[PDB]
Order: C-alpha cells, then structure tokens, then sequence
C-alpha cells in the first residue's frame, strides 16, 4: 500500500483520509411540468401572448415526443418470444 | 416483461437500451395520462400533488403561477388590460428561453439524458426547496446528496396537445464501499542547491487492500462522515505512478516551481516539515536560525531540537519527534524532471519521438547485435 | 475602396486588419449619427425600429425601459418621489454591471471581437426573442444557428456624448461541405483473461474521400438534417491515429477501465456485441448461458445462434448475422496500453525522456555501429 | 477510408453519421444599444441615480471609443494612393 | 503575538496555518461582537455602516431588506397578510439557496478560503457597486483590480444565535516587478510544398534579463497601463521550449493546420509577413501577382518592392524594409511535427514507450557496446 | 533574451509587451452579512416563513462555526511559551 515513509522524504504527506460512499436508486416519483398557466382570473388580457407562447413551445416539444415514440415502438411483450 | 426489437431499432448504445426499457416501467399508462390531463386543467397553484389512488402520487409544477397569483391577479383592478398582457408576455418569453435551454437541440439524447434537480430550478419556478419538501426528499444526507448533483430526472412523456412534460425523479440511497479509503495528499518544496523542486502527485488517491487507483473528485462532496460521490470516482492509475506511491522515489516525477511558491512548510503529525533553504526558519526558544545544509533537501523540525519554531513570521509549537532527521541527498533516488503544460509536453514529446525515428534502423537490428 | 496605413499602424493581426477594414463598410456616416442621435432622443419603448428613409433599418433597444414603463410609471401617483429614485437606481446599477461585464477591460481587442446574441441578452432587456423577431431573423434553421451561437454582433460606433453603442449583427447562411461526413464512434470493453480493456478512439471523426480528420463538436449542434457548426470544426489528426482508423489495430491505444464500466455491450446492425466475460449473457429462448471463451475477447450475437438474448436483465431480440463469429486473440494484433490522465502522462513521459537521455551516446552512434 | 471490419474486432462501431454545414454571412443589420432611458414621465425623481449611472458608463465607454478612433485614423481612401 | 499548537492541531497546510494565525488579528474582539449584535438589531437598511467610536468602521449588508422596504412595506395596506408572507417566503428561499451555494458543503476549508467580492454579489443584495462605494474602495486602479477579482473576503466570525457572518475584506495595492516584461506572441502559417504548417509557441511569455518563463493569464487583466494579475502568473518553462524562444528553430514544434486557417498574414514593424502560397498576394502599385518560390516558406513585403499590396481582399500600405527578405528552406532548420490533442498525445506516447520496452536489452548493453 | 530574428523566419512575431503588476494587501475592513431581516413594519405576516428560513440557515452556519472554533482554540498567547 502507500509507503508514507519514502513519500515524506520527498516532501509528500497525507493530510486526511475518508470513506467512499456511492448512490443507488430504489424508488421513483413522477414530476410533471405543467407548461400552460391557469390564466382564468386574468380575463382575456393575455390571448396574444399566450398564443405566441404555445407556438414557441411546439418547436421544442415535438422533436422530443418523436424521440420517445421512436423508442416505445420497439418495445414488445416478452410473450411473443 | 418487455423485449427490445434490436433488428428494428438497428443501432443503440447500452445507455440508450437501458433507459429505453426503463420507460416501460416508469411511464404512466394511457388511462393515467388521460386522467392526468384532466387534473392538470383544474389546478391553479405553482405546486400541487395529484392523488390518483392506485398509482403513485404526481407532483405538478407551474413555472409562472407564482407571478400570476402574487403580482398580476391582485393588481387586476388597478392596471389596464393591455399592460397585464405585456407583463405576462415578458415572463413567458424568459420561461420559454429556459425551456429551450433545457430541452432544445442542445439536449442531445432525450431518452438517456439525466437532468439534475438544480438545472431544473428555473423550470420549476426559480427555487427547488419547496419541491424537495413536497417530494418527501429529506434526511441527514440531503446536503451531501444535493451538492453532489445526485437527484436526477428522466423524461418519460411529452404531451404536445396539452403542453406538459412528465419526469421520473429519484432520491438515491448512500452506501459505503467496503475497504476503500480516499487519501488527500499535500506537498512542500525542497531545494537541490539553488533550485527549488516539487514532487508531482495526485491531489486524491484511493486504496483498496493493496490496490491503488486514481480518484476523480469532480462528482464528489467531502462530508464529515465520508466522501459522497454521485458517479463512480475511482479510475485506474498507471503502473509507474503506482510504483511512486509504493515507495519508489525514482519513479516519482518532479517539477520546478515559481520564485513565489506557497508550499514551503507543512505541519504533519505534530512536526513541521519545511524547506529551510527557501524560507526563514528560526528557533524561537534560543533565537538561533535553523540553517539547512546543501547536502540535505528538507528539514524535519521536532521538539527535541526546537520546542518553538518561527517560519514565515508564524510562531508554532511542535510535539515529539515522529519523523527522522533529514537524510542526505545521496541516499535519495530522485526522479525525472518534467513540465506538465500541454505545449511543453508536445514540444518534448515531439522531440523524443523524432529521436526514435533516427534510431529506427538501429532498434530493428537489436537481436542481431545482441546475439553477436 | 480604402487602404490601411500599415506603416502608421505598425503591428496588427489578420483578424484586426480584416475587422478594421470591415469597420469602414459597417460604420454609419456622420450624417446618420446625427440623425440617429435625434431619433434616439424621441423614443420611449424597449424595442423600436428606426427607419431612415433611403438607408437600412436600425433597431434601438433600451435595457431598463420595460421596468420604467410597466412598473415605475404606473406607480407614480401612489409612491413617494424618493422611493421611485431608489427603485430605478437599483436597476441602473445592475444594468451597469452587465455593461461592465460585457464591454469592460475583460473584453480584449474590441475591434476584432465578436459577441454572440445570447451574451447580449441582459443588455437587450433580459430576453432576445423579440429582438430576433424585429430583426426579421426566422426560418427553419433558426434553432440550429442559435444553439450553435451563430448570430454574432460587432461594435462599430461608441457615442460618449449621447451614451449609445452601435452594433453590426448578421444572420448567417448555412452551406454544406461536399464530400464531408461526420461519424460518431462508440466503444465496447473486452477482456484479456481477467483484465477489462477499452480502445481509445475519438468521439467524432470526419472523412472526405481518403482523408480522415479530427472533429471539434464544441461549436456544433447536431440537428436531424445535419450538424451545424458556427466555427471550423475540422482539424488535423495525427498520422498514427489515422492508421488506427484505417484498419491497423496495433496502432490503436487501449486503456484499463474502472470496475463499474457501463459500456460492456452495444447493439449494431441488429446484432449485439457484448463482453460476455464481464456481463451475464443468457440465451432467452433456450435458457442457456452464453459463455465467452478465454481465448476470445468479444462475443458477436446474432439470430442464427440466439434469436432472443438477455444481457443485463434487459431482453433483446436480434436479427440476422452481420458480424462474423469472434476470432481468437492470436489473430488480433493489439495496441499499447496507455493512461490518458495529465499526471500519468507526465510521469510516463518523464520516464521515457530520461531513458532516451541516458542512452543518447549509443543512439547518436548508430550509423557507425550498423556498418561494422 | 474507415475500416469498420477491424474496428469492430476491438469493440469500436459507428452509431451514426451526418452531413457537415458551416456558416457564411452576407447582409448585416445595425443594432444600437440606447444606454440612457426615457425618464420624462418620472418627473425629476431620479436625477441623482441617472447622473451616477452616467458617471459609471463613461469609465467603460471612453476606452472603447479611443480604440475605434485609433483604427479609423489608419483607414484612408484608395484614390489618394 | 500568538503561537500555534501544532501538537494539538496535528496536521495543517501552510495556507491553513497562515490563515489560522491571521484570524487572530482580524477577529473583532469579544467585546465588539457583543456590541455588534446590538447594533445589527436596530438597523432596517440594506447597507449601513456601524460607527462604534474608537474602532474601525463595519459595513452591515442585509440581502433582502431592499425588497422589504421598497416592495412589501408600501403594499401592506392593499395586500393581505397571507400574500405578504408568500412573497417574502419566495425571496427568503432563493436567498437561502445562494447562502447554501456560497457557504455550504461545496465550500472546502472555510478558514483558508478566499471569496471574491463578485461571488458575494447575490448575498450582498445582487450588486456590489454600493458596497464598494461605502467601503471607500475607489481610484484609478479599480477597473483592473476588480476584473482580476483581487478584492477578496475571508470568514472571520459566525454567530448562530443572531444569524450573521463577519467577513474580512481588503483592497489590494499594485506593485510592479522590476525587470519583468510580458510578451504577446502571434504566429503566421507557412508552406512546405503543398502543406501549411504552424509553429507551436505560447500565447504569452515573460522575461527577466536572461530568464524566460511561461505566463498564466488566467488571473490577469491586460490594462492599457500594464498587466494586473491577482495571482502569481509566472511559472517555469521547460528547457527545450526555452531554446526555441532563444533562437533554436529546430527546438520549436510545428503542426499541420485546418484547410481554412485564419492566420496567413501579419503586419509587423510596418511590414507584412504573409504566406502568399495559401492566400493571393498582389502588388497594387504595378498590378502584378506576388508569387512565392517553392524553396521559400514565407513572404516579407516592404515598400522597397511593393508600396501598396492587396492581400486576401484587403489593400494595405507598407513602410520601409525592417525584415530581411525571405531565405530558402535549406537555410532554416525546422522542428518536429506534433499533435496537441489529448488522444493524439496518448496514442503517440503509447507507441513511443512500447518501442522503448521492446528495446530494453539493447539499451542496458550500451556500456559493453560503447566501450568495446 | 528572445531572438526575434529567428522567430520571424518561422512565422512568429511579437505583437505587444507590457509590465507586470501583482497585488499586496496591508489594511483590512470588516464586512458583516446580516442574515436576519428587519420585519417590524410587516406586522406578523411572515412568522412561519421566517422561522422556516432560520431552520434552513442553522444547517449551514453551525458546521462553519465549529471549524472556526477548532482552529481558534489552538491559538495561544506567545508569552505562555
Ligand atoms: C485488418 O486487421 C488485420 C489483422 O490485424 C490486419 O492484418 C495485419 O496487418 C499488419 C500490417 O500490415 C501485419 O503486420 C505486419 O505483418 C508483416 C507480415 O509478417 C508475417 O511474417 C512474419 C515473419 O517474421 C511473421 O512472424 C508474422 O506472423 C506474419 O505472418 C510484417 O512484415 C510486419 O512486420 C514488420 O513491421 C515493421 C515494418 O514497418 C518492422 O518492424 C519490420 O520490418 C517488421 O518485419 C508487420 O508485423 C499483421 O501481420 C497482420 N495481422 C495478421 C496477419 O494477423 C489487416 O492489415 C487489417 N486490414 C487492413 C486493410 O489493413
Ligand atoms: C538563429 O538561427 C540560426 C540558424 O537558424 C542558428 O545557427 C545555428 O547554430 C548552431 C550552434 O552554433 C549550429 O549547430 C552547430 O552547427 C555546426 C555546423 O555544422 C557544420 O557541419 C555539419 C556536418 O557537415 C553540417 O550539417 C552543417 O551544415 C555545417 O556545415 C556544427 O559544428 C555543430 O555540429 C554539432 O553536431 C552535434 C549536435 O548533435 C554535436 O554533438 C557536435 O559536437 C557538433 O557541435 C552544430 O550542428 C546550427 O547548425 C546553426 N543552424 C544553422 C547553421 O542552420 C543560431 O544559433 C540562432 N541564434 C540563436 C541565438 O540561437
Ligand atoms: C524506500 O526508499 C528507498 C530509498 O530509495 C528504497 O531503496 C532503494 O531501493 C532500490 C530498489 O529496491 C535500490 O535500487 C537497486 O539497487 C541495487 C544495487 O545495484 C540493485 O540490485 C537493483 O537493481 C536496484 O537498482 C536503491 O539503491 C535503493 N536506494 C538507495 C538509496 O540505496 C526502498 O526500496 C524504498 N522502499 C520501498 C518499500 O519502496
Ligand atoms: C383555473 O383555476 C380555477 C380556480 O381559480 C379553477 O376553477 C376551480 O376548479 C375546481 C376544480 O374542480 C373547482 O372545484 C372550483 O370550484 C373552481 N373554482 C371556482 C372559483 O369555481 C379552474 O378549473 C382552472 N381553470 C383552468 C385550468 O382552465
Ligand atoms: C420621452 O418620451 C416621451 C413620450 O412619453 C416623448 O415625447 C413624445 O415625443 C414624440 C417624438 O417626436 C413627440 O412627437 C410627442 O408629441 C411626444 N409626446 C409627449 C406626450 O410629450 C419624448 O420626446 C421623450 N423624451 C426624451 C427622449 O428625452
Ligand atoms: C427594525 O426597524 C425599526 C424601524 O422600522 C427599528 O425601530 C427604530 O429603532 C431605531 C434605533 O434605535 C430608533 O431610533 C427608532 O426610533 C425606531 N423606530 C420606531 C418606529 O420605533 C428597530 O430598531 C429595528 N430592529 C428590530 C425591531 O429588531
Ligand atoms: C374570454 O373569452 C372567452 C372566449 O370568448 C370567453 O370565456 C369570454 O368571452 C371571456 N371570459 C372572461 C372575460 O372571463
Ligand atoms: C423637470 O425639471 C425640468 C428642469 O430641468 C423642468 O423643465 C420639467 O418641467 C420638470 N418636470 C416636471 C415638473 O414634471
């Protein structure tokens, strides 16, 4: 293992030691990002801004949906095997 | 149980395959999506828990609902209708910019992408403390887990019709790896005549029995009760650097330092290890200066010779001797001098390679020369 | 046309000379500056297009005007005059810090400096979506251009008297380089006895006919219709690394991996390439475990031997054979083991240089000794 | 070119290829950063804050303007030579 | 005067020992801490100086007080009690996150840690300009000092009873190092036959009489009056690269460049050094093309041969000759071709070491070979 | 020193030189971060939010105070030795 005697003779020392801990995942929860705000109490003062907001989101969300679909079409039950 | 149609998929990374199968178990069923869509279209709060009995609790986060509920709605009777739209329109565009930053073309593979909860902070409304509380994530290890970026989310469902994204969030559990110790190393300079040198060693190393490996501290947090790493931090160390750490000093590389180096003395095991040829070492008890002979490279100060030593204007009391008196330079095998900069490396590597071609004909006639 | 007074200028780089001459074409004439100054001291909006009839359109952006128009002005009749100043003063000081951060002494070489539109976000009021719209910048390539930082601004005029900066901004055009293909590479570990190894190859490589070169992905965005790069991503590859990619396996370097390597199998052409000596390989249909022979390093699984295979608890269905059966280790010439870390490279390079230095006498006597 | 046969014998495969596009710029627009806000309706309630804001701006603007003039004085019409 | 008890401390670095002792003279004495706590209780301002007669001024900063006085207090008559708490709670949690970011477990070794004033901006209320004004930090060197991040803070006292943190902050003064010149280097490509090469030199170098060293510009700010560095920027240069800069051209390494290189001409001492074999060089005064001999690698254009030259589409006027006109390639000894990429280095280093392992028996047979 | 003549024959030139300045510190000031806001004029509308804020802070401040106490208790007057 580490030879601390020779290491000190060229000016190298240990100033600390500690245990090593890693992470493992057991349970998962669902976190949903509701992208569309509730604007009912804002009457109709935000129609144009909301409508612009949805258009910008579609150009981002649609590519992600296609990637998910392109993977879940290749998932088949093991009963067919 | 599910199977992957590899022929249809064609090509896939192991991370893609593992994450893609995990979608089967971590997705909401087609009916749960329909009920989720109804539940989302009746909430008016920034954070809300959706209790669909028979299925795990769903946490809904709206990134601009605090602004609407706290600022816009109360000011409804005093502002004009056009100004309300302008104020919300500013927040929506900034929120879209953050959504584009998270989930846009820079997000390379959405399927196997892992996003830390900190990176989602703006998408969740700016702060994650209330979310961590509502998720039930708490305990004595949360600070070590949180600062290691250990709470990761996966994209499981993206709904373009009702504009929401479902994420799979998990709180890790910590486990100690048996027989692994992470060592922190520090060094001080030493003089060989008029030149000040430094040994080149890793900042952190890890040991397991007789095995020595490198330690990557980038993903780790050094807590009082152990180092908490969100990734695998151990990676192999070259055999030559392992010879160095096993006590072969000739295997250890060394580099010159600048004239204003900061590591010229260290306190170790109650003793002071100092390069007394490059700093001022004075014995406070007698007032006699501690001089380092040119045939010695370091000074090992203990109470048997100086109960109180002053170095660099700092007065220090030391304990009993636990390091030997310094040995002569001729009893230390020193390693090669190196320059660590990438351009210094390339200049020296290119010179060394060039010398190898000039001897290529010589090196091929090896067995012929040695046998004869 | 204009001529640079290079004798009077003395020293300048190609970037400085080019941007200096381009400053002649991009600067407004003094008459426009006088009309622009009068136009600027008439507007009260955060974004406004100023159209000087007969000349190109100029966009004017005020970075704190939304706050004044939306927050401060409506509050005039119910707040004290002193609080209004404190609220504006808070924003002005925060705005100044951004201007200092962007245009201060950290900005080296203002003449030839190119500043991305995203870095201008705070100076433009916090968001850039409205600016891109008013600039007319839109289309199907906007995301690829924007995420790769392809919209650059350049300083052309600085007005100390009326406190404004004129910028020159351009919306780029995408052009395909004919005959250039960017290949993404991935690897799988293999076992030699009980040691797990990994071949060291670049993540991305580019080809153009016979030529193979390195590829820098830092400025690129991988769009579904092709990678979009805002700089030159192609740069030379060393001749020895090119021999690796051209089929010389002895030219490819290999490195040991950690005990938790996560690239032990891959799906390629409907076939599974797995290190079955390092992971558990079982044929799902027959239930027998697929053993990796010690004289082999990899396993190439196709439907002719196992139509459905489980690899790490993931069941995979594979297609017809596109990869031959694994060959023996004695038919594969393997390359040299290496360590890629900075300190490991220095320690090993220092050892090699010292070995060359010690044998310098004999290597510099080769021609005579081989002619004895 | 790339010998995919030998690369797979040491566990190296290609998982995708794409075309290479670069950028060239033809037309240029002008974007002016108006640093001084319109404060007419604030009714002289921000005089000190504006003046201090201007004072800080001058310390950043002058060095850049000096650099631009230093290069511009070296640009001369080609008809003279 | 104080002594450190190294026997009780056990182990400590020089930075820890130095910062530990310096804490003695920088801590407000136990009497002032009691007086400070009473003074902090009576304030209601974001920034305020504590004037306790006979002792140095202390500046107290409250990070959310501006929001309370400006935004919440004026609206107490129009909002509800619950909404007031909801708004402040949002700001408190965001402020806590920044405190956790600054002073949490990521903060390794709080005693020896130095935090720049810019990093504390959010903790101080989002802006440092007013704090610097009331600290008295001003003058003609502020811009260079601040951008180099030279205004550092250290934790002095932490009170968990009244929840405050005391920091020690210092305004540095600038000192020139006599005899040190920082040189900026720039390169131009040359051609050998059809290949375009580039010498590999550092961006910045520094000299001190005879000695040359590397320069690290990471902490520096190149101001018009000189280079202001907040750390030690000088670090040693390898002997071989020192020979390169002292006039040995074969010691300098060189790399092939991409096909779209942007450094093919430079203006230096009123003359243009241009490749002219990868870019078009044309003499304006006569309309002729400046052709480069294949036995030459560069062109040195001066008014004695071409008063006005058009290069790369830019027309430049040049002065009298101040560079000798180019010499032939046979009169220049060039250095080794190298590749600077990490993977290219590892591939070539691994190959070079392997040839050394394969030739061991010959290398330790040198003394038999050389003597006999 | 630097041989500019040989450097120009391989395409290397100097494009600027400057003097070198470092930083030194002699006087220090005290800057205190007051973590507890003054909320008297807010009546008692923030009791729970403030209390929850204090609880989060102690989990950060206590480990820092303990480190300072450890170093200070090892500092002793020079006359004692
Ligand atoms: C795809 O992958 C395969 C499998 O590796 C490659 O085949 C290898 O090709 C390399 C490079 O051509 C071969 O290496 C060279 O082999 C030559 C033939 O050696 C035979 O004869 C010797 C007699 O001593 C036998 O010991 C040996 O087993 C062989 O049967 C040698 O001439 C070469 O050695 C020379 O190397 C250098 C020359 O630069 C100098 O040191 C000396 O001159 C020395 O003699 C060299 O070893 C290798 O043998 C092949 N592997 C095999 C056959 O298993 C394919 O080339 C590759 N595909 C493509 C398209 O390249
Ligand atoms: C600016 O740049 C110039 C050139 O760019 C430098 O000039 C070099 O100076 C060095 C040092 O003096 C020269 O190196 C020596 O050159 C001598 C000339 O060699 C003659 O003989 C050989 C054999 O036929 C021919 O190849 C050569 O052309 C000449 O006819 C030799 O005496 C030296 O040989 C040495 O060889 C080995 C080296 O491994 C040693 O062991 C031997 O003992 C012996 O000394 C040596 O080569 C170098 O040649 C010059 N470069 C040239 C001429 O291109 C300037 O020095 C430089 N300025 C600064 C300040 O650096
Ligand atoms: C701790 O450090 C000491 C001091 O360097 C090490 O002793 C050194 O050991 C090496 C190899 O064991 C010796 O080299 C050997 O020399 C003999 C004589 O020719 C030869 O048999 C071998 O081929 C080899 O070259 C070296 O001389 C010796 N150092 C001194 C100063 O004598 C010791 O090994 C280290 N301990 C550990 C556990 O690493
Ligand atoms: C927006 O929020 C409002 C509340 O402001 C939601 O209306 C409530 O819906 C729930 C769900 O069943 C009912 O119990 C309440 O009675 C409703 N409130 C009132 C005042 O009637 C509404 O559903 C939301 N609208 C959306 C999301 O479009
Ligand atoms: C600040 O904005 C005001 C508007 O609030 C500007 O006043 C208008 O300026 C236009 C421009 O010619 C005139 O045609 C309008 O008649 C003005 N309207 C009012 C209500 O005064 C004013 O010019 C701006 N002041 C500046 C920039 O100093
Ligand atoms: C919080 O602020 C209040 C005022 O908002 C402070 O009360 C003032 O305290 C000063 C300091 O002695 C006195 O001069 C004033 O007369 C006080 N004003 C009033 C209206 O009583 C208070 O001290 C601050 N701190 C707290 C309550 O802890
Ligand atoms: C808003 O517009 C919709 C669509 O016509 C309708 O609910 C109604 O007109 C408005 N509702 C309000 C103002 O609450
Ligand atoms: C602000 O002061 C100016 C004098 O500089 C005056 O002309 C103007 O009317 C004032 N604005 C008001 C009173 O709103």
């Amino acid at each position: 293992q580490i030879h601390w005697g020779n290491l000190s003779k060229i000016g190298v020392v240990g100033i600390g030691s500690a245990s090593y801990k890693v992470m493992t995942r057991s349970s998962h929860q669902s976190l949903v990002i509701k992208l569309m705000p509730n604007i009912t109490l804002l009457n109709n003062c935000t129609r144009v801004e909301i409508a612009e907001y949805r258009r910008l989101l579609r150009t981002v969300l649609e590519p992600i949906r296609d990637a998910l679909n392109a993977m879940t079409q290749n998932i088949r039950p093991v009963q067919s095997v | 149980g599910v199977v992957l149609a590899g022929a249809a998929l064609g090509v896939a990374t192991a991370a893609q395959i593992t994450a893609g199968i995990a979608l089967h178990q971590s997705m909401l069923n087609s009916q749960a999506i329909d009920n989720l869509r109804a539940s989302l279209e009746t909430t008016n709060q920034a954070i809300e828990a959706i209790r669909q009995a028979g299925q795990g609790m769903i946490l809904a986060v709206q990134g601009v609902q605090d602004y609407i509920n706290n600022e816009l709605i109360p000011s409804m009777n005093q502002l004009s209708c056009d100004l309300i739209g302008q104020k919300l329109g500013l927040k929506l565009l900034r929120y879209y910019t953050e959504i584009l930053s998270l989930f846009g073309p820079s997000l390379r593979d959405p399927i196997s992408a892992e996003i830390s909860i900190q990176a989602l902070s703006y998408a969740l409304g700016g702060d994650i403390n209330k979310v961590l509380e509502k998720l039930g994530y708490s305990g004595g290890d949360l600070l070590g887990i949180l600062e290691s970026r250990g709470i990761k989310a996966r994209i499981t469902h993206v709904d373009t019709e009702s504009y929401f994204i479902v994420l799979s969030i998990a709180y890790p559990t910590l486990s100690e790896i048996k027989g692994v110790i992470v060592h922190r190393l520090e060094g001080v300079s030493y003089n060989i005549g008029s030149q000040e040198w430094y040994t080149t060693v890793p900042k952190y190393v890890a040991t397991q029995g007789y095995l020595i490996s490198n330690f990557d501290e980038s993903s780790c947090t050094f807590m009082p009760e152990g180092t908490v790493c969100s990734q695998n931090a151990l990676y192999p160390m070259s055999p030559l650097l392992q010879e160095c750490l096993r006590g072969s000093t000739k295997s250890c590389a060394r580099t010159l330092v600048s004239g204003s180096f900061g590591n010229r003395f260290i306190l170790s095991q109650g003793n002071l290890i100092a390069n007394c040829a490059s700093i001022l070492c004075k014995c406070y008890t007698t007032g006699t200066i501690i001089n380092q002979d040119p045939d010695k490279i370091l000074t090992y100060i203990a109470a048997d010779h100086c109960p109180v030593v002053e170095v660099n204007g700092v007065t220090i009391q030391v304990g009993s001797r636990r390091y030997p008196d310094a040995v002569y330079l001729h009893r230390i095998d020193l390693g090669p001098p190196i320059s660590l900069g990438r351009l210094d490396v390339g200049t020296n590597l290119g010179n060394a390679i060039a010398k190898l071609e000039d001897a290529k004909e010589l090196l091929e006639s090896s067995d012929q020369i040695l046998r004869s």
